């Protein structure tokens, strides 16, 4: 958590819901959006933190 | 039984209650009294108070 | 009926999905309980089920 990963995806179609596949977690923590409406709006640039 | 706690089976059961539109069928228990009329009373009828 | 621990959050109003859109649709005006409780030691197969 001193060194967290930060990995920028860029340029691609995003999918999210194979993200439920991917990962045994039980349910997102969407702040800002929802984590049903992630497939329609397009971005800009998105982050990813671990 | 190997999955994670998000790939485990849940057992679900959804209840659906409808209005009081139709005669109140189904109702819980509670002991009705009886009726007093012409007079200030508070009423509980079919849920309605 | 019995789902899985990713898509219990699929049962609701207003929400979309798998089994939310193919499976199970509730009507956004769904006045009701929802009920799910694990049940890995009876639905869940050794090997899979
Ligand atoms: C993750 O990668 C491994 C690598 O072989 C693969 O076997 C597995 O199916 C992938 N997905 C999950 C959810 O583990």
């Amino acid at each position: 958590v001193y060194a967290w990963n930060r990995k920028r995806i860029s340029n691609c179609v995003a999918d999210y819901s194979v993200l439920y596949n991917f990962a045994p977690f039980f349910a997102f923590k969407c702040y800002g959006v929802s984590p049903t409406k992630l497939n329609d709006l397009c971005f800009t640039n998105v982050y990813a933190d671990s | 039984p190997t999955y994670g706690v998000g790939h485990q089976p849940y057992r679900v059961v959804v209840l659906s209650f409808e209005l009081l539109h139709a005669p109140a069928t189904v109702c819980g228990p509670k002991k009705s009294t009886n009726l007093v009329k012409n007079k200030c009373v508070n009423f509980n009828f079919n849920g309605l108070t | 009926f019995v789902i899985r621990g990713n898509e219990v959050s699929q049962i609701a109003p207003g929400q979309t999905g798998n089994i939310a859109d193919y499976n199970y649709k509730l009507p956004d005006d769904f006045t009701g309980c929802v009920i799910a409780w694990n049940s890995n030691k009876l639905d869940s197969k050794v090997g899979g089920n």
